[PDB]
């Protein structure tokens, strides 16, 4: 069979990447107890309520899937890992006394912790020295799957105790429940993401375009610098009123946009510290417009211009798309700058672009040869995206 | 010609200039016939790796930026079959594959033991919960009794 | 095995950069009262060395520094075509009275290449173009000596004093130049900082300086300016990053001003622009830095930016491969073993620190692995006309860390393969080229005190009184420590310079150690 | 390097001899510096642990870093 | 008006040797009695000034009487 003492000798290289691989789903799922134990996590398993062995296999799970050693050294090389092997462990409410929980893929509940407990493991057999105890910043704070009526009952309990100077992020999306949290970022000094998802809450707090300052209803002063990463998901426009900016997020630094239908470039406005953009699972983007610029610098035709270009990537090599690079035979070496000096006009401060499951680009793709030689340009899963140019 | 390495036991074993590519060691050696040492791995354990990227030598493996990607790959039907030989034996091949810097290799023997934290039947959590030890006395014990009031 | 083997192996960080990186080189101690201030007539031996050269000699000597010592005056003016005008108007005027700063800052940078050719170059070549006799007839410690004898360490010294002799007349400090900085990158190449700390570290602070009052933020063109000005700003990009490579290599307590700012290889200074061949090679030491910043700091580093790094250090071992190679130019071949040796370094110090800190498998295999390949590289350009490959300064720095290492590890943990490796590596030692003279007689003296230290260690039995071992090797390896960093700290001097005070059983087998081993002898 | 060096230019900071060259001064300024910093002083006060004239001598030199400090606005 | 400072390298003649006598020359100029009246100015007219950084000049007397005595000597 299979025992847990060979596997723990492993070493913990070895060991990281087979927990890696695991995705964290241990319970793997897909009478008495049902009458009194169910009840407790009905919530969380309502949707497998098709079939009645699942539960009560994952009911034999629960009892013990919480003390397991296996999964015990999970999270023991999950801290020694800053907890980015698995995901997001959050805050929630339930039984009145506000443990620790942990979603798989599926969005259903495995392993529950409280704070005591959890502190007892992961953390003093962990730590072999004395590099800051307390900033536990992996865990966060959860509204979308936690009632109005638990949300303030559960703030006053972080109000009069120390949790909520421990929470990492919060996550968002007239709602009395939102409005409630809006006066507690201040205290949270421990804060440096904000995640929203809809389209409506994105105007009100990040959006700030048609911005109106509303105190008490929208992010404060003080919190706004210690935000540097902004995350977006299911939304159909980013771009809703017409312009959309960061500027006034001026610490922000990676922005990541998932599951939009349209995006254009030339609309969004990005602050002065603005380094890395990251996009998964688009369905439209619109490229900066950056080829007439160079037309007009280059005084060529466009159908002259098609016979300029000219078919350490062998490392890196897709077959997806085809690398062409402008010739520098027939441009000048002072009108070559001058061209390199335009690209980097619409790239002010970028450094990392990601390209993933995109389905069309309404325009020549143009990527500078500094950002492009340093393998930062990921172009990946793109089958429908025909030529890239380098310049 | 060829290229020649040496195992731990000290058996030579020649494959050629083309399979040496899978693995990235070998590449930082022919910066400039020549012979490479693997005291680690041993011979019987090497042969298999030889014989596993002659049948990948064709496959294009995914970009290791990729994280999902290789991540989603399902496990090949005929790795399946290669692999599976003995519980410890995985063990010695996947550290052989770390040596050499056989990623595909290393990606392909993880699922398999990955796989089997899956297998285990909740049966088997009973027992396994206090070879470890991990538990103060009091404290194995303290968790014992909360779970016939939920039986 | 050992129980406090792990706990014994964090303290060689210390060691490692307090004996070997501070006290080796970057240390030198000299009496201001009793060492004699330089005066009028001092000069005259430079002087002597300012009529040596002839009309014929120096231009085969810059025949040698176009041909084969391409990829080190990179960080100087790139064509040497155009160098040839300024030789010639150089000896244009000799016995003209009248100088002009712009004139006289032309001659010292001509002297500087002179100075880092003739160290590069092989003995045998000099031997011909150069007579030995009438050098000595004026003065010299050795009445008869002939080239292989130390004679070509003296020669280069007293050609970088004469060109630093220029710069004094031109009063480099009243009319700041951009070729105070130039001549001084050319400098760097040879062994000239390692000699006097004290002064390289204090002339860097001045190029340091002089570099900033351009305010030159970024060195990409801009569609505005001057066809003229784009080219300067593009070739000013290439001085920052040569001479921010040179500054890291001299960093240390003397200096406090240092330029490298940049944000080092992440997932707030200017990076990521331009990928130049001079760039490159500084991405390489920007990836050491991350590295070696935690020696002093006794946290542990993370576990990321010990594997980012090793992600990183794969995809440059594909650009440099890429690279074409010419036999027939040994430009591209030398630049070729710069880039392998820097690039071979760096991972014998990443998995050093894997073993030291996590203790994951196969680490130490991979430490035996890579310091194999660097012998290999020091061996291969040894066999075939690459004699001047290993005169780089770098390959000291490398052969330094790896002989101590392994020595100090060897005396505490016994293994066949770590013993093996051991002779192999002591042979290299005396191979080595005689061009570095003090420096590479220092390294013998280090490695053989640690070699019958494991010898006083299996012949007293070790004692325990508690939970932590005590043994009288471990007392005198921390004094070995308390010794350089008194000599290091300037806060007694204070005292010589203000004011009129004066400058601030088991015994008897360590006195025995510190009276036969004296390892205080970097002042001389 | 020695400490007379900070000392002798602070006399010259005295009279108008800065603003007559201000690019030799602004060169020796950086060499001040540079050899003030390799002491390497946190804290100028003094401290009865050590030395009493370690102490005094630490003294002395907190007046020698406000006048670097006041020098360094006056010639930016 | 007073940090500028504009020079051009052609025009302007680098030192040279032989050319620095007249550095020598006024120091000769001044004398071992001409200095002493210098020194005795600076007690109580130059006050506020050169204690902040040199302190007193009581010790400078006995400097100044060494100075005389080291200039015969040639070594240095």
């Amino acid at each position: 069979s299979f025992n847990p003492v060979r596997f723990l000798e492993l070493p913990i290289d070895i060991r990281k990447e087979v927990y890696f691989h695991l995705d964290g789903n241990f319970c793997g799922a897909h009478k008495k107890l049902l009458r009194y134990m169910y009840p407790v996590f009905a919530t969380y398993l309502n949707i497998f309520e098709y079939s009645p062995q699942l539960i009560e296999k994952w009911l034999e799970y629960a009892f013990w899937l919480r003390y397991d050693c296996l999964v015990l050294d999970c999270f023991k090389v999950n801290h020694l890992y800053d907890g980015t092997l698995i995901d997001a462990l959050e805050w929630t409410y339930l039984d009145n006394e506000l443990r620790l929980a942990y979603f798989n893929k599926a969005s259903m509940l495995e392993v529950w912790y409280t704070f005591k407990e959890y502190k007892k493991w992961v953390i003093d057999s962990v730590a072999f020295d004395e590099l800051d105890l307390l900033n536990v910043s992996n865990i966060q704070f959860n509204i979308d799957n936690l009632t109005p009526q638990l949300v303030d009952k559960c703030l006053s309990i972080l109000e009069q105790k120390d949790l909520f100077a421990t929470i990492g992020e919060v996550q968002f999306g007239t709602s009395i429940s939102v409005i409630r949290t809006i006066r507690s970022m201040e205290s949270m000094k421990s804060l440096r993401k904000i995640t929203v998802r809809g389209e409506k809450l994105y105007e009100l707090l990040i959006n700030f375009h048609g911005f109106r300052d509303n105190p008490g209803k929208t992010i404060s002063y003080i919190v706004k610098r210690r935000i540097n990463e902004i995350r977006l998901s299911r939304m159909n426009q980013i771009s809703r009123t017409g312009l959309a900016d960061f500027t006034r997020w001026d610490n922000l630094q990676k922005l990541v946009l998932s599951r939009v239908a349209y995006i254009d470039l030339n609309s969004i406005v990005f602050p002065k510290n603005f380094k890395s953009l990251t996009m998964k699972r688009v369905s439209k983007i619109k490229w900066w417009n950056i080829e007439e610029n160079i037309l007009k610098e280059l005084k060529v035709d466009k159908r002259t211009f098609k016979s300029l270009y000219i078919k350490f990537t062998k490392f890196f090599n897709l077959r997806h798309t085809r690398i062409k690079e402008l010739d520098k035979s027939e441009i000048n070496q002072i009108t070559y700058l001058r061209c390199q000096a335009i690209v980097w006009l619409s790239f002010r401060t970028l450094n990392h672009i990601k390209l993933q499951n995109v389905s069309e680009v309404f325009n020549n793709i143009i990527v500078p040869r500094a950002l492009f030689d340093s393998k930062r340009v990921e172009i990946y899963r793109c089958e429908k995206i025909s030529q890239v140019l380098v310049i | 010609s060829n290229v020649v390495l040496v195992s731990g036991e000290g058996e030579r074993f020649t494959v050629d200039k083309k399979i040496a590519e899978r693995s990235l060691l070998l590449k930082n050696y022919l910066n400039d016939e020549i012979v490479m040492p693997v005291p680690n791995v041993r011979s019987s354990v090497l042969q298999k790796v030889i014989e596993w990227a002659e049948h990948h030598r064709d496959s294009n493996f995914p970009d290791e930026d990729d994280d999902d990607s290789r991540k989603s790959a399902p496990v090949d039907s005929w790795d399946r079959e290669f692999l599976k030989v003995d519980q410890e034996m995985l063990y010695e091949i996947i550290l052989a594959a770390n040596y050499l810097n056989i990623k595909p290799l290393l990606d392909a023997g993880c699922k398999v033991v990955a796989e089997m934290i899956r297998g285990r039947s909740p049966e088997e959590i009973r027992r396994t919960f206090n070879i470890v030890n991990d538990f103060t006395p009091e404290e194995e014990a303290a968790i014992r009794r909360e779970n016939e009031w939920a039986e | 095995s050992k129980e406090y083997l792990p706990d014994l192996l964090l303290f060689w960080q210390n060691y490692e950069y307090w004996i070997t990186n501070i006290g080796l080189y970057k240390t030198k101690q000299r009496d201001l009262t009793r060492t004699p201030a330089n005066l009028d007539t001092d000069t005259e031996e430079c002087m002597f060395w300012m009529n040596y050269l002839q009309k014929d000699q120096s231009f085969q000597l810059m025949n040698f520094a176009m041909e084969n010592l391409g990829a080190l005056y990179f960080g100087s003016i790139g064509d040497i075509s155009e160098l040839y005008l300024r030789v010639e108007q150089y000896w244009d005027r000799r016995a003209d009275k009248n100088h002009s700063v712009d004139g006289k800052y032309w001659d010292a940078l001509i002297w500087s290449v002179f100075t880092m050719c003739i160290y590069y170059m092989p003995v045998e070549k000099l031997a011909e173009i150069f007579s030995v006799y009438p050098l000595h007839e004026y003065l010299g410690s050795n009445k008869r000596l002939n080239w292989e004898d130390g004679m070509q360490l003296v020669m280069c010294q007293n050609f970088a004093r004469c060109s630093l002799f220029q710069l004094k007349q031109c009063d480099f400090m009243a009319h700041p130049d951009i070729r105070l900085v130039q001549a001084y990158l050319i400098l760097a190449t040879t062994t000239f900082p390692y000699d006097e700390p004290l002064l390289a570290n204090s002339l860097l602070t001045q190029c340091i300086h002089t570099f900033k009052n351009f305010h030159v933020d970024d060195f990409r063109p801009l569609l505005n300016d001057d066809p003229v000005e784009s080219i300067a700003k593009v070739t000013l990009g290439r001085i920052f990053y040569r001479l921010c490579g040179c500054d890291y290599l001299q960093s240390g307590p003397r200096k406090p001003i240092a330029l490298h700012t940049e944000v080092s290889s992440l997932l707030v200074d200017v990076y990521r622009e331009e990928n130049s061949t001079e760039v490159l090679y500084w991405k390489i030491i920007s990836l050491d830095r991350d590295l070696d910043q935690y020696l002093n700091k006794s946290s542990k580093p993370p576990l990321k930016t010990l594997d980012a790094i090793r992600r990183e250090l794969d995809i440059f071992q594909y650009k440099v491969d890429s690279l074409e190679e010419d036999f027939r130019s040994n430009n591209s071949r030398f630049q070729k073993f710069i880039a392998l040796f820097q690039i071979s370094t760096v991972s014998w110090k990443l998995f050093k620190m894997y073993l030291i800190y996590y203790d994951t498998a196969d680490s130490l295999l991979k430490v035996i692995h890579y310091s194999k390949v660097i012998i290999s590289l020091i061996v291969n350009n040894f066999h075939a006309k690459s004699e001047f490959f290993n005169r780089h300064p770098m390959v000291m720095q490398t052969i330094t860390r790896v002989v101590s290492f392994i020595s100090f590890y060897q005396i505490f943990v016994e293994s066949a393969a770590v013993k093996q490796l051991l002779v192999d590596l002591t042979e290299l030692t005396a191979n080595l080229p005689t061009i570095f003279g003090s420096k590479l007689d220092k390294l013998v003296y280090l490695t053989e005190r640690l070699s019958k230290l494991k010898l006083l260690w299996d012949k007293v039995q070790l004692l325990d009184s508690g939970d932590s071992f005590y043994h009288p090797v471990f007392k005198i390896l921390q004094n070995d420590i308390k010794i350089i960093e008194l000599k290091n700290d300037e806060m007694f001097s204070l005292i010589k310079g203000l004011g009129s005070l004066v400058p601030l059983d088991f015994r008897t087998i360590v006195e025995e150690f510190q009276s036969e081993y004296n390892i205080s002898d970097i002042l001389s």
